[PDB]
RNA sequence: UGGCCAUGGAAGUCGGAAUCCGCUAAGGAGUGUGUAACAACUCACCUGCCGAAUCAACUAGCCCUGAAAAUGGAUGGCGCU
């Protein structure tokens, strides 16, 4: 199910947030990650040697803690018999926290999504940078590799390199050694070749489409010999699939040996997709401002109000955003209020005396707003869109408009 | 309220409907709210206070603004009061399967329902109103284990008691 | 359907004729359902209003029924858009109640004018809008700070005059509704005797 | 811009028409069947799309 | 009568389970237009005029649409209603 996947993603996001905060002493923590194809025996051996090396670390507190961390991860790996699909992630350590509570901790988990990253690290903190990068990059891309020998279809997350399907073909020879038949054989050769293109296109429709709408956000044709060209510029290739064709890549090799080549050449064009979608989005937002319309809104004080009411269609946010949702509470009367505060207005603020009654109105701790948007944008209108500061329109949105706004479902008036 | 910003009396009414709880999607104030001195969050809290502990399965909200103090009331709709007098109360979040059980009798309880109707209907007294409110029920299905339709024709009660 | 209903409609009109010895023939004219509902609410206790057809051409069958004359006089007057009002109270009082109720109903573009309609000197209730619609025929209107104010009490339409389209629309925008009426009384039936609103 | 009654007069002649689904023939708005022998008096008709 | 499900908005109207009573002369818990949603408009029952047939769904004859080829062209030709 899709909802169950979303819950698992959120659980793991929460888990990562708790691990980032952790911290401990020296280099006690053991950030370990395993890729899916890898053998467990090989990792178990590695850890055993690392345990051996640690067995002469001059320090006391560091050494013992590290040995016990490596001991624990080795035991965790004994519980598995193979590295599960999606890879494995193991985070062992001896965390310090409040109440002087030097507690040991071990979190192995099969992560959501296939990850391609190996990692071993020891440090004072847990290294959850690779995971956060996989959570950000959800843009799957598709990869068709054409060749006279045989095709290949595959997919490509930020890290992960998939193979969906492939075939080979027994195509005819270039030449026909009869004068009259040369013409006919040539026409027959061109028909067989077109039927191959037709077959490839049909297989692409089967694979890359999901519920009459393409799952992949990009689509790379690679190969040689103006064959990938035939696929892009052809009426047989379906337009809904064809419209997202981003590169035609000239490679050497064919099949899996060329798949990686095609990725490397295509890497620059693939990274630019997110940037283009941002430009289109913010460009559409700024259209409304250029004309009268009045659909657009901006700033927490306005955009949230718009969101509460006659809702937004699209809510556009900067990635980073400072602004934070605090929960203010009264000592005596039990009155409360929530406010969305900037970095200066949140850090120190004499505003929060109750005034009417005459008491100190204590600010009970925050949940950060952009996270707040992510929590319950389903509650409001929907389509939470994060955008960077890189594009010229994006930089305007961040610097000028404060990195927050929304495109509204209908016209709205405002006051004050 | 006409030229700039003036309250001569302000007993201004406007009809909102639906209000089980606060509602995140809200849509309570704007347009009519802020211009006229009624705020937003406080107005939502007052609406929750009036429409709290029954009804929590949809309500009606006439909002009589006295300058800044709104007077929320629950004017009765027939289907709402039937749903209030059901097998209560599994409020929200399961729930889910669904709100259409509809085997909750109400024989002499609907007599109160026809009485509380704000005159209306262009009736010849309850004899005809009984027929109306006995069919408003999409869910209830009338007495113990009855149908609605033609059992209504043979009524033998409450003709002279409902005025 | 429409055999049993037709028989039921015959039973309704005969029962009303048997119950009440007095009927008030009222012309429906350009009338709303809302008007008819308001009339029902006002005349609920005493009178019962009805709206028929050429099965009101059937008082003949009531007169046939081993009893009544006098209903023979009522046959020619069931023409035009006609409805009945059966009742037992009185005649001149009920006529006054029918006259007193009525409804506004805004200008009919093309039809005759019953009274001398005027346009009092007052603001429209708008911003800087089209004064050209008012001044096209022959009205003195100024933009006296935003609002379109009419600057003189003038008669547009007189008695027995045809109402133009543009002037009818301007009256509808101003919320001036002298035209229409509600319902008219043509003839009466009172225990055998016929009157003509007198 | 343009007087409303005058406009609707012009509309009657250019806008309030049926259109044949087979041959695109422009037909009077009462139409049930087409005019045209080329489409065999189709009867697949649609209204001419109004300018928004 | 903001009917219920559906809140993302459907108080007749993206959809779907429903789907009856009152007033009734009579109007579907609604054909559509259109609306964020209404509104506003539009689509029975009955009259007023006029003055005998009217109308629906099938079906099969001839005719037509469907029906595009390369020298100029063939119901055998001329022609034929
Ligand atoms: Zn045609």
């Amino acid at each position: 199910s899709a909802a169950d996947r979303n819950v698992e993603i959120w659980k793991i996001k929460k888990l990562i947030k708790s691990l980032e905060a952790a911290r401990g002493n020296g280099t006690s923590m053991i950030s370990l990650i395993i890729p899916p194809k890898d053998q467990i025996s090989r990792v178990a051996k590695m850890l055993a040697d690392e345990f051996g090396t640690a067995s002469n670390i001059k320090s006391r507190v560091n050494r013992l803690s590290v040995l016990g961390a490596i001991t624990s991860v080795q035991q965790r790996l004994k519980l598995y018999n193979k590295v599960p699909p999606n890879g494995l992630v193991v985070y062992c350590g001896t965390i310090v926290t409040e109440e002087g509570k030097e507690k040991k901790v071990n979190i192995d988990f099969e992560p959501f999504k296939p990850i391609n990253t190996s990692l071993y690290l020891c440090d004072n903190k847990f290294h959850t940078e690779a995971l956060t990068a996989l959570l950000s990059d959800d843009s799957k891309f598709g990869f068709i590799v054409i060749d006279g020998s045989g095709a290949l279809f595959g997919t490509l997350q930020g890290n992960t390199r998939e193979v969906l399907h492939k075939f080979t073909v027994d195509l005819p020879k270039k030449h026909g050694r009869a004068a009259q038949s040369a013409l006919r054989f040539a026409r027959l050769r061109m028909e067989k070749r077109h039927n191959y293109v037709r077959k490839v296109a049909e297989t692409a429709v089967q694979l890359f489409i999901s519920g009459d709408k393409v799952n992949v956000a990009g689509l790379v044709l690679a190969g040689s010999a103006d064959f990938k060209t035939e696929l892009s510029q052809s009426d047989m290739f379906d337009q809904r699939l064809q419209s997202k064709v981003l590169k035609l890549v000239d490679i050497s090799y064919g099949g899996e040996n060329g798949f990686n080549q095609a990725i490397e050449l295509s890497t620059e064009v693939l990274s630019n997709v997110k940037f283009i979608q941002e430009k289109k989005l913010i460009g559409r937002y700024f259209d409304e401002i250029s004309q009268d319309t009045g659909k657009y809104c901006f700033g927490v004080e306005d955009t949230l109000k718009a969101l509460e009411m006659g809702a937004v269609e699209i809510l556009i946010v900067y990635e980073n955003l400072d602004i934070m949702r605090y929960v203010l509470h009264c000592q005596g009367t039990e009155e409360e209020k929530i406010l969305y505060l900037t970095p200066e207005q949140e850090k120190d603020k004499s505003h929060f005396t109750d005034k009417e009654t005459g008491q100190e109105h204590e600010l009970i701790e925050s949940m950060p707003l952009l996270e707040w948007f992510a929590n319950n944008y389903k509650k409001f209108g929907a389509t939470l869109e994060i955008v960077t500061d890189k594009s010229q329109e994006g930089s305007q949105f961040v610097k000028g408009f404060g990195g927050i706004g929304g495109i509204l479902r209908y016209r709205v008036d405002f006051q004050g | 309220m006409p030229p700039k910003f003036d309250p001569n009396e302000i007993k201004v009414v406007y009809l909102r409907c639906t209000g089980g709880e606060v509602g995140a999607t809200s849509a309570l104030a704007p347009k009519i709210g802020p211009l006229g001195l009624s705020p937003k969050k406080v107005g939502d809290d007052i609406a929750k206070a009036t429409g709290d502990w029954k009804g929590l399965r949809i309500t009606v909200k006439l909002t009589i603004q006295n300058r800044q103090a709104q007077i929320e009331v629950v004017p009765s709709a027939s289907a709402l009061i039937i749903k209030a007098l059901k097998e209560p109360p599994r409020d929200r979040k399961k729930q889910k399967n669904i709100k259409h059980s509809g085997n909750i009798t109400f024989d002499e309880i609907v007599n109160i329902a026809r009485q509380m109707r704000h005159r209306s209907l262009a009736r010849e007294l309850s004899g005809t109103i009984k027929e109306i409110l006995g069919t408003a029920q999409s869910v209830g299905c009338n007495v113990d284990g009855r149908h609605p339709h033609d059992i209504i024709d043979d009524i033998n009660s409450g003709a002279v008691e409902c005025p | 359907d429409r055999a049993t209903w037709k028989s039921n409609y015959f039973l309704k009109i005969i029962q009303l004729l048997d119950d009440y010895p007095k009927c008030f023939i009222v012309g429906a004219d350009n009338v709303g359902s809302k008007q008819m509902q308001q009339i029902r609410m006002s005349l609920r206790g005493k009178a019962v209003v009805l709206m028929g057809k050429n099965t009101m051409m059937r008082k003949a069958i009531r007169g046939h029924l081993e009893n009544n004359p006098a209903l023979e006089k009522l046959l020619p007057h069931i023409r035009g858009n006609v409805g009945f009002v059966f009742t037992k109270e009185d005649l001149t009082e009920i006529r006054d109640m029918l006259l007193a109720n009525k409804v506004p109903a805004a200008a009919r573009a093309g039809a005759i004018a019953p009274c001398e309609v005027t346009v009092p000197a007052q603001n429209t209730g708008l911003g800087p809008e089209k004064t050209s619609f008012f001044q096209a025929l022959g009205i003195t209107t100024k933009i006296s700070r935003g609002t379109i104010e009419i600057l003189s009490d003038v008669q547009l339409i007189k008695t027995g005059d045809k109402v133009g389209a543009s002037e009818a629309t301007l009256l509808n925008m101003l919320n001036i509704s002298p035209f229409s009426f509600g319902l008219i009384i043509q003839q009466v039936f009172d225990n055998g005797s016929i009157y003509n609103p007198e | 811009i343009i007087e409303p009654s005058l406009r609707q007069l012009a509309q009657k002649y250019n806008c309030d028409k049926m259109i044949c689904r087979k041959c695109y023939a422009r037909l009077h708005p009462r139409a049930v069947n087409c005019r045209k022998k080329k489409c065999g008096h189709t009867n697949n008709l649609r209204p001419k799309k109004k300018v928004k």
